[PDB]
C-alpha cells in the first residue's frame, strides 16, 4: 500500500544492482513485500491529490 | 512370467552449458539504421523499432 | 422467437482481465474487471 | 545402455563396490548386470 | 515515524556491440540501404595445387572448382510504448506551477528512460541474434576432431 | 569488405589464453542476459536416450556365473527366472520396474 | 547460485523440483564438512564458493576497510575458536596478518527541521530532504547519496 | 500487454530471386489473411497454404478463412513485406486477384480459391514446397449463389445413389457470372455442413409451422386471375392441390410475420457470409478498386 | 452521468484508464485459453418454460 | 529487454518497486547500587 | 533417525552377499529377525527388542 | 537413516571391518544391514 507515485515522481539515487536470481523470479516468488509489477507504463503516477 | 522380453527405451534431457569458440571474423555482419515505426491509439500511442 | 439474441460491445487486451470487487454501502460485489476495454456497440442481432 | 540388474543381489555389490563398478557388467546363471557405458551414473549426480 | 531513508533506481550496464568481445568474431559494417537487397552471394575460384609422379602411373588433370556462398537474414525488435498522459504532459505546460514543471520533467524523463531502454535492448539483441546466427552453423567437438 | 569501414581503433581490457601460439579471448555472457527475459542461448537441454531390456533367459545349455565368490543365491526357480529390472533415479536409489 | 540463469520467471514444477533435488544433495554432502574432510583444495573451494555465493551490499564506502597497498575487503567470515584455528592450520598459505582500515567512530546521523515538522504532521520521515527538494526543483533525478 | 499493431513486417528468410521479387510488387494493395497478430512475422503463417487440407473440404476453408485477420499489402522490398490491418469505415485502395470483372456499388466478399491446386497454374512464391494462396474476392451474388449451391448438393447428398450425385455435380458446378465461367471444387460431406444442413432443416421447419393460410394461399389467390412469364415460371415448380378468409387479425398476424422474418434471417444468414468491401470506384481497367468498411 | 458511444474509457485529461466491471455470473467464457484479442458481447438467451 | 526474432513474441517494458523494511531488537542491562555509598 | 526392527525379506529373492565373512548356525533364532542392534553415543552396541 | 543391523555376527565383521564399512550395506537371508548415509559415527567418534 506505499506510495508508488512517491517512488516514481521524487529523484532515485542510481545503483549497480544485483540481485542472486533473476529479478522476475524474485518479484514472483516473493523475496519482498508490496511487489509493484506494472507492465508497460501505468500513467496512474501522474494525477496528484 | 509369459513369453514376452519388453525392452524399454527412454529419454533424459539434461539442462547443459555448452561453450562456443569462433575465429576473428568468422563472418561478417551488415547492419543498418533503426526503423522508427509510430502506432497512435487514444489512451496510449506505441513505438516500433 | 428470437430465443437468443447477440450484439458486440468491444474488445478487450485479453490480459487485463482479472477478478475485482464493487463495494457500495459496504457491500462485496466481486466482478470481472477489464482495464483497457474500448466500446464498439451493435444492433441486437439473434438466433433461435 | 544404463545400469539394469535383474536382481537385488547383483544391485548390492555395485553399492558395495567401489568407483568405476558401474562400468563393469557381471553375470550369474540367471541374472545379469549390464553396466552404463558412460559413469555418469557414477560422476554427474556425484559432483557435490 | 516511517523512515523513508532512500529511494533508489537502477542504472543498466550500457553493453554495445564492440564493447563485447564476441564482436572479435564478427566483421560489424552498416550500410544504410540493407533492406533494398535479397541476399549477397560470393565466389570463389581455385584451381588445385597438383604433383608430378612416375612413370607407370596415372596422373592428375586440372580441375577447375568454383565455389559460391550466400548471405543470411534476421530481423529483430524491440516494441517500446508511452502513455498519452506521458505525451500531454510532455508538450503542453499550463498555470505554470511547481507540480506541472515536475510533470512535464517527469514526461522528459520517461521518455528519455525509455529511448535509453530500446537503445540497449537493441544492443541485446544484437549480441542475441548475432550468437543464434553464429550457433546455427556450428558443427559440435568431435565432428571436427574426426575431421 | 576489409576495404569497406573499420577506420579507427580504441583500446578496452578483457582476458585471453594462450594455447599453442593461439590467443583466444575468453568470454561469458552474464552481463548481457542478467535480469533480461529471453533464455542465454549457451544454456542448452541436450537429450540422451538410455534402453534397458527386462525379463530375459540366458541359455541353460551355456549358463555360468562370474560372481559366485562374491554373491549367493538360494535354491529357488523365481531367483533363476529374471522378471524385474532394478535401475536408479536422478537420486542415487534402488527403482524397480516388474 | 547454480540456477540463476535457467529461471527467469515463476518457477516451474519442475524447476521447483530440481531445486529440491539441489537440496537433498547438498545438504547431505556438506554436514560437518571439516568434521569429514580435511584437504586444502576441497575447504579453499567451499570457501570461495561461500564467497561468490553472497551478493554485494546496496551501500558500500569505498575508502572504508582499506587493506594495506591498496587492497579491499569483499567480506568476513566469523566462527568459534577452534574452527577457526583448524582453518589457519590447515591453509597456511593463504592467511595474512594485515593492518587496514576501520572506521573509527559511528554514523552520527540527524533529522533536518523540515525532517521534524513533516515528523510531527504526517507522521513519516523522508531523509535528506533538501537534497530532495533541490533536486526536485532544478529537475535532476537522480541523487548523489543517499543519507 | 502491448496493442494492436496497425503495421505489420513480414520477412522471408529463405533466400527469393528476382523474378519472385517481382512477381511480389504486381501484388501491392492486394488483400492477405494472417492467423495471429505481431510486429514482425514469419513467413509461413502468411497466405493460406498453412491450411492446404487433404479433405480439401471448401466448406472447412471457407470457415477456417472467415476467423482468420485480413491485412492489405503495401510497401514490398528485399524480404520484407508491409501489411495493413485496416480499421473500421475508412476508405482503402484494393486490387482484384481472382478473374472475377468487378462494378460499382456491389459489396465484396473473401472466398477460398475455386480450382485451388497446380491445375488454376499460379506462380506466387512457390519456395520451400510453400505456395502464397490468395484469397479471391468476389461481389455479392457470385458468393452467394456458391453458398446456395454448395448447400443445395448438401441437401441434395442425402439417401441418394453415388452416380445421382455425379449427374448433379454437372449440373450445379457451372456458374457463370457476370459473362464468366467458374467451377466448383470437390463438394463433400462435412460435420459443418451437416451443422448448416440441420439448422437449414429446423428454420425451415419453423418457418412452415409460423406459415399462414394467407401467405400459403396468396400463389394461388394471385394465379387464378393474373397471369404474367414469371407467375408462370414460379407456378410450375408448385404442386396441384370468391372464399372469404376464415379467420383474420392484425395484431397476431404482424407478430406472425415478425417472427417469420426472424426465421428468415436464419436462414439467410447461411449463404451470406459478410460484407468486407464496399466499392466505390474502379479503375477502368479492372485492375484495381477503392472500397470502404473494413 | 457520461456514457461513450465509441472509444476508450478514460478520465479527463488521459491521466488513467476506465475499466468495465461485470459481475461473476453474467461472466461467461466458452474456451480454455484466450487469444491475443477478444470480443465481448451481450446475449439474453430465452427460458420458453 | 532482449530485441526478438521475427515471429516470436517478445516482452514489452515493465518496472518493479520493491521496499524492504527495517527490524528492531532492542538490548537491556539491569544493575544495582546499594545505600551504603550514600 | 529411523530403523526398522523385526522386517521380514522375501525368500522368493533370498540372497547373501557376505558369506565369506560371517556364517551363522541354521537355527532360526538367528534366521528371523525379531530384534535389532544400535550403537550408543560412544561407539558400543546396544540391543533393542 | 541410521545404522542398523539384526544380528551381533553383522555387527562384529562391520565394526571390525575398515574405515568406510558404515556406508555400505549388506544382506544376509534373512538379516541385513542399513547403513548410515554420512559417516556421522566414522566422523564423530574420529575427532572424539
Amino acid at each position: 500500500m506505499e506510495n508508488w507515485s512517491a517512488l516514481e515522481l521524487l529523484p532515485k539515487v542510481g545503483i549497480p544492482t544485483d540481485f542472486l536470481t533473476h529479478v522476475k523470479t524474485s518479484a514472483g516468488e516473493e523475496m519482498f513485500e508490496a511487489l509493484r509489477i506494472y507492465y508497460g507504463d501505468d500513467p496512474e503516477r501522474y494525477n496528484i491529490h | 512370467h509369459p513369453g514376452f522380453a519388453l525392452t524399454a527405451v527412454r529419454t533424459d534431457t539434461f539442462e547443459v552449458d555448452m561453450l562456443l569458440y569462433s575465429g576473428k571474423s568468422c563472418t561478417s555482419v551488415i547492419i543498418n539504421n533503426p526503423i522508427v515505426t509510430k502506432e497512435e491509439r487514444d489512451i496510449s500511442t506505441t513505438y516500433h523499432v | 422467437l428470437c430465443t437468443g439474441v447477440i450484439q458486440k460491445l468491444g474488445w478487450c487486451l485479453a490480459d487485463d482481465i482479472h477478478t475485482s470487487f464493487l463495494v457500495h454501502k459496504e457491500l462485496k460485489l466481486s466482478v470481472v474487471r477489464l482495464d483497457n476495454f474500448s466500446v464498439e456497440l451493435g444492433d441486437f442481432r439473434e438466433f433461435v | 545402455p544404463i545400469l539394469s540388474t535383474t536382481t537385488l543381489a547383483l544391485m548390492e555389490t555395485k553399492l558395495k563396490g567401489g568407483a568405476g563398478a558401474f562400468a563393469t557388467s557381471e553375470t550369474h546363471f540367471g541374472n545379469y548386470v549390464v553396466g552404463e557405458i558412460i559413469p555418469l551414473q557414477q560422476s554427474m549426480l556425484f559432483n557435490s | 515515524f516511517e523512515a523513508i531513508f532512500g529511494t533508489f533506481c537502477n542504472r543498466l550496464e550500457w553493453v554495445y556491440f564492440l564493447t563485447s568481445g564476441l564482436a572479435a568474431a564478427a566483421h560489424a559494417i552498416k550500410f544504410h540501404d540493407l533492406n533494398k537487397l535479397t541476399t549477397g552471394k560470393m565466389l570463389f575460384h581455385v584451381q588445385v595445387p597438383r604433383v608430378a609422379s612416375g612413370a607407370g602411373l596415372p596422373t592428375s588433370r586440372q580441375t577447375t572448382i568454383m565455389v559460391t556462398k550466400y548471405s543470411e537474414k534476421s530481423p529483430i525488435t524491440i516494441p517500446f510504448e508511452l502513455s498519452a498522459a506521458c505525451l500531454t504532459y510532455l508538450r503542453e505546460t499550463f498555470e505554470g506551477t511547481i507540480l506541472d514543471k515536475i510533470l512535464n520533467v517527469e514526461a522528459m524523463h520517461t521518455v528519455l528512460r525509455a529511448l535509453k531502454n530500446t537503445a540497449d535492448a537493441m544492443e541485446r539483441g544484437l549480441i542475441h541474434s548475432f550468437l543464434q546466427t553464429l550457433l546455427r552453423k556450428a558443427p559440435p567437438y568431435f565432428v571436427v576432431q574426426t575431421l | 569488405l576489409s576495404q569497406a569501414g573499420a577506420h579507427s581503433l580504441t583500446p578496452l581490457s578483457m582476458d585471453v589464453i594462450r594455447l599453442g601460439e593461439k590467443t583466444v579471448i575468453m568470454e561469458n555472457l552474464r552481463r548481457v542476459y542478467k535480469n533480461t527475459d529471453t533464455k542465454d542461448p549457451l544454456e542448452r537441454n541436450v537429450d540422451l536416450t538410455f534402453f534397458f531390456p527386462v525379463g530375459l533367459y540366458l541359455p541353460e545349455d551355456r549358463g555360468y556365473t562370474t560372481v559366485e565368490s562374491k554373491v549367493k543365491l538360494n535354491d529357488t526357480v523365481r531367483n533363476a527366472l529374471p522378471t524385474t529390472a532394478y535401475l536408479l533415479n536422478r537420486d542415487r536409489a534402488v527403482q524397480k520396474i516388474d | 547460485v547454480e540456477n540463476a540463469t535457467l529461471a527467469r520467471q515463476a518457477l516451474n514444477r519442475i524447476q521447483r523440483s530440481n531445486i529440491l533435488q539441489s537440496f537433498k544433495a547438498k545438504m547431505l554432502a556438506t554436514l560437518f564438512l571439516l568434521n569429514r574432510t580435511r584437504d586444502r583444495d576441497y575447504v579453499l573451494k567451499f570457501l570461495t564458493r561461500l564467497a561468490e555465493a553472497a551478493t554485494d551490499s546496496i551501500l558500500d564506502n569505498p575508502t572504508t576497510y582499506t587493506t594495506s597497498s591498496g587492497a579491499k575487503i569483499s567480506g568476513v567470515m566469523v566462527s568459534t575458536a577452534n574452527v577457526m584455528q583448524i582453518i589457519m592450520s590447515l591453509l597456511s598459505s593463504h592467511i595474512t596478518k594485515e593492518t587496514v582500515s576501520a572506521p573509527a567512530t559511528y554514523g552520527n546521523f540527524v533529522l533536518s527541521p523540515e525532517n521534524a515538522v513533516t515528523a510531527i504532521s504526517y507522521h513519516s520521515i523522508l531523509a535528506d530532504f533538501n537534497s530532495y527538494k533541490a533536486h526536485l526543483t532544478s529537475g535532476q533525478p537522480h541523487l548523489p547519496n543517499d543519507s | 500487454m502491448a496493442a494492436m499493431e496497425a503495421n505489420i513486417f513480414c520477412t522471408f528468410d529463405h533466400k527469393l530471386s528476382i523474378a519472385d521479387v517481382g512477381k511480389l510488387t504486381k501484388l501491392v494493395a492486394a488483400v492477405v489473411p494472417i492467423p495471429q497478430r505481431l510486429h514482425l512475422i514469419k513467413h509461413y503463417q502468411l497466405g493460406l497454404h498453412q491450411f492446404v487440407d487433404h479433405t480439401r473440404g471448401y466448406v472447412r476453408l471457407r470457415g477456417l478463412l472467415r476467423n482468420m485477420t485480413l491485412t492489405l499489402m503495401r510497401r514490398v522490398e528485399g524480404n520484407q513485406i508491409l501489411l495493413h490491418v485496416p480499421t473500421h469505415g475508412l476508405l482503402y485502395t484494393v486490387l482484384n486477384t481472382g478473374p472475377v470483372t468487378w462494378e460499382k456499388g456491389d459489396a465484396l466478399c473473401v472466398l477460398p480459391p475455386l480450382f485451388h491446386g497446380p491445375l488454376a497454374r499460379e506462380n506466387l512464391l512457390t519456395l520451400g514446397q510453400w505456395e502464397l494462396v490468395l484469397p479471391w474476392i468476389v461481389p455479392m451474388p457470385l458468393a452467394l449463389e456458391i453458398n446456395q449451391r454448395l448447400l443445395i448438393m448438401g441437401l441434395f447428398s442425402l439417401d441418394r445413389s453415388y452416380e445421382e450425385v455425379k449427374a448433379a455435380v454437372q449440373q450445379l458446378q457451372t456458374i457463370t457470372f457476370r459473362d464468366a465461367t467458374f467451377t466448383i471444387p470437390d463438394p463433400v460431406i462435412d460435420q459443418h455442413l451437416l451443422i448448416d444442413m440441420k439448422t437449414a432443416c429446423l428454420s425451415m421447419s419453423m418457418v412452415a409451422n409460423l406459415a399462414s393460410e394467407l401467405t400459403m394461399t396468396y400463389v394461388r389467390k394471385l394465379a387464378l386471375e393474373d397471369s404474367s412469364m414469371l407467375l408462370v415460371k414460379c407456378q410450375e415448380l408448385l404442386m396441384r392441390l370468391p372464399a372469404r378468409p376464415q379467420h383474420v387479425s392484425p395484431d397476431d398476424e404482424i407478430a406472425r410475420l415478425s417472427a417469420l422474418f426472424v426465421m428468415l434471417r436464419q436462414l439467410d444468414d447461411l449463404i451470406r457470409e459478410q460484407v468486407v468491401f464496399t466499392v466505390c470506384d474502379v479503375s477502368p481497367d479492372n485492375k484495381s478498386a477503392t472500397c470502404i468498411f473494413k | 452521468l457520461t456514457c461513450v458511444m465509441r472509444g476508450y474509457l478514460y478520465n479527463t485529461l488521459k491521466t488513467e484508464v476506465f475499466a468495465l466491471m461485470i459481475p461473476k455470473d453474467m461472466y461467461l467464457t466458452w474456451e480454455e485459453t484466450r487469444g491475443r484479442l477478444q470480443y465481448v458481447y451481450l446475449i439474453i438467451v430465452y427460458d420458453y418454460d
